[PDB]
């Protein structure tokens, strides 16, 4: 599910809990990875999830 | 020492407003969808006698 930052960046929510045990939950962002320039290149733009 | 002239027929040099450069790179590696891959120039100009 999408959202988009109200004033300050910030994005509150909830989900649905009905699985297993262990729930992993990663959130991404502008520029969801860095497929131009990679593996070849040495310097790069390693912004944080 | 670097030296540039310009002839055609029995030695007879041609006059003209000569722009001549010397850029120069590391390695390549940075052009993978990647501007400014070839580093920093050097440039200079005059007239040839
Ligand atoms: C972020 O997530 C959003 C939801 O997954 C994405 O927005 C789009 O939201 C609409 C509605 O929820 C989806 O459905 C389209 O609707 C239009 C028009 O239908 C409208 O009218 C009926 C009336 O009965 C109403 O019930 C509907 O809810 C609508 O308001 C249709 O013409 C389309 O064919 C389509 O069914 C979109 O599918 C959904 N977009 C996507 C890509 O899923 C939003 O786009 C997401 N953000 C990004 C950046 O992708
Ligand atoms: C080429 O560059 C050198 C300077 O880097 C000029 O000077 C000569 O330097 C050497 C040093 O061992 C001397 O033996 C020469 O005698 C120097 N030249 C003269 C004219 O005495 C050299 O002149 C430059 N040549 C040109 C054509 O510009
Ligand atoms: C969400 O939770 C409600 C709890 O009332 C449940 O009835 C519903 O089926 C769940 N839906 C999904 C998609 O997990």
């Amino acid at each position: 599910s999408n959202a988009t930052t109200d004033e300050h960046g910030l994005v509150q929510f909830s989900i649905n809990t009905t699985n297993v045990m262990g729930t992993s939950l990663t959130v991404r962002v502008n520029y969801k990875d860095r497929s131009p320039c990679y593996g070849y290149q040495w310097v790069s733009e390693e912004h944080e999830e | 020492n670097v030296s540039v002239c310009g002839l055609y027929t029995y030695g007879k040099p041609v006059p003209g407003h000569v722009t001549v450069s010397i850029c120069r790179k590391y390695s390549d590696a940075s052009d993978c969808h990647g501007e400014d891959s070839q580093a920093f120039c050097e440039k200079f100009s005059g007239q040839l006698n």
